[PDB]
């Protein structure tokens, strides 16, 4: 079990840790989150009481270092930082526990939600999408734009997701125009899986990371990217059996976890009706199809 | 973006553009089989590729053999149209390649766009106009050359004959669309109007009779009256 202490909480903020969240009042003695399960990535995120715009947050993995939160009054936000002094950090942590000023990561033991949402997400891959190599954790917020969005401004703040585009030389082999555009199997397996991602797990990792960034920060480029990666798979006639079954599980827990009230901006009506009902893989997402119908029949 | 009444004169400026109409690319007859099932038989078709400014028509004839052993032929026809349009563009010298290609049916956008990926600066556009280019096979000489063909064949025409020697593109195109619209609404009458007088002949290098300026005015009025009559009949107005 690991800890992320907080120096103080000077401004009223809603704090999230993975799918859990707590209201913290202006200068309430809050000093961190304890019992954070080792072994997966995590994300701690924020929404100021005063500015319900710009949700922001930090992806991290406690194995990669000791990390803490500190409000910066110049920049006006909670900053993640690394303490390099191992002794000094266990000291701050232990004293805060002693004084019991920390919330416990509230995991029910039956619950695999966070594992099912972050199965294939690796901190090393995240840091290639959010390039900022002087930190071991990554910042994301509501407003950050993706590399593909920028093509159609500031690259330091860019989400460097893999660019997918169905009407591109990359996607379409000369001479197989019609074939490749109606059956994207060659884009998926040769170009994307074998070529760029190397394996299905990194592909699935970026897919899940994209979804989480959309859910947690309402990042619109990430939503676009999640839909694109679903569509690419569902629009391929030839997909490894193991990918299809895992996709159904992945999407199931994504649809499951989404706030009921946000279904309108986070779910692209075309893509889902296409994947569930029109595409090659319509018959291959039984769990995802069942939970979508019983929970959002209107979108369909 | 889309072509409509607002941006209509853009067709006559000096940016090269082409209309592509695919309505006569896959043509069938429908008949009954001995067992009583229905079957289609394909006949020869044509892509109608027209420069509205110059009248240069690029009639690509689609021989029935293209369909042999293929499924989802109406879907394939869109891709074969795009494949042949793109090859046409590739065949033209750079200075003659169009800056825009306007498809008369939106279903053609994705096929053409995918086939034109090598020409990113060629804009593919839909249109909101209800152009009558499907009636192109009502022009006897175009139908004849299509139906006679024994292989894939491109045939070049000037769809305006020699009109531009005396009228502007804008006016030429409005005559063409008006003639084709009449042929579409009531072919038999339309054709009667054009040929009633045996003394007005079609030159061998032309598609339409050699009317004098005054005679075109009478013709155009007769074609307008036709189109309006057929409307009241259609709708009981």
């Amino acid at each position: 079990m690991n800890t992320v202490p907080f120096t103080s909480a000077p401004i009223e903020v809603t704090i999230g840790i993975d799918q859990y969240s707590f209201n913290v009042k202006e200068n309430q003695p809050f000093h961190g989150i304890k019992d954070i399960p080792i072994g997966h990535v995590h994300v701690i995120h924020f929404q100021h009481a005063d500015n319900s715009s710009m949700r922001y947050g930090y992806w991290f993995d406690c194995r990669m270092g000791n990390f803490y939160i500190q409000y910066d009054p110049k920049d006006g936000l909670y900053k993640m930082m690394e303490e390099r002094d191992g002794a000094k950090f266990e000291n701050i942590v232990h004293n805060f526990k002693e004084r019991q000023m920390m919330v416990s990561y509230p995991k029910i033991d039956e619950d695999d939600t966070w594992y099912n949402l972050t199965e294939f997400v690796q901190m090393d891959k995240i840091r290639k999408i959010v390039r900022k190599d002087e930190n071991q954790f990554s910042y994301v917020d509501s407003s950050m734009t993706t590399v593909q969005e920028n093509e159609l401004s500031d690259p330091a703040h860019s989400l460097n997701y893999t660019v997918i585009n169905f009407k591109s030389r990359e996607a379409i082999r000369p001479g197989h125009e019609m074939e490749d555009f109606l059956d994207k199997s060659y884009y998926l397996n040769t170009v994307m899986l074998q070529g760029i991602f190397k394996n299905s797990s990194n592909y699935f990792g970026e897919l899940q990371f994209a979804f989480l960034n959309a859910m947690f920060f309402g990042n619109y480029g990430s939503s676009l990217q999640w839909h694109a990666m679903i569509e690419l798979i569902c629009s391929s006639a030839t997909v490894p059996k193991h990918m299809l079954d895992k996709l159904d599980e992945i999407l199931y827990y994504q649809i499951k976890t989404l706030p009921e009230q946000y279904s309108d901006i986070l779910l692209n009506e075309r893509v889902w009706n296409i994947c569930l009902y029109s595409s090659f893989q319509k018959n291959s997402l039984h769990n995802t199809e069942k939970i979508m119908e019983n929970k959002y029949p209107e979108l369909l | 973006g889309a072509m409509n009444s607002s941006n209509y004169a853009e067709l006559f400026n000096n940016d090269i553009k082409l209309f592509v109409d695919d309505t006569n690319v896959y043509r069938v007859t429908v008949h009954k089989t001995f067992e009583g099932n229905v079957a289609t038989k394909a006949i020869n078709g044509c892509i109608f590729t027209l420069n509205p400014k110059t009248g240069h028509l690029f009639l690509k004839i689609i021989h029935t053999s293209v369909w042999a052993g293929q499924k989802r032929l109406s879907q394939l026809a869109k891709w074969k149209t795009a494949e042949e349009v793109s090859a046409l563009v590739r065949s033209l010298p750079k200075e003659e390649q169009p800056k825009q290609i306007i498809v008369t049916r939106k279903a053609m956008l994705d096929p053409l766009e995918v086939h034109m990926l090598d020409f990113p600066n060629i804009a593919i556009r839909p249109t909101e106009l209800r152009l009558p280019f499907s009636a192109a096979m009502s022009i006897d000489k175009l139908s004849d050359v299509v139906m006679k063909a024994t292989e894939p064949q491109m045939v070049l025409f000037n769809i305006y004959d020699d009109w531009l020697d005396r009228i502007s593109s804008y006016t030429a195109f409005s005559r063409l669309t008006l003639l084709l619209r009449a042929l579409k609404t009531n072919e038999e009458s339309a054709k009667m109007i054009l040929l009633s007088d045996p003394t007005i002949t079609i030159k061998s290098y032309h598609l339409w009779p050699s009317f004098t300026d005054e005679q075109w005015i009478t013709i155009e009025s007769q074609m307008r009256d036709l189109i309006l009559t057929e409307y009241g009949r259609k709708y009981n107005v």
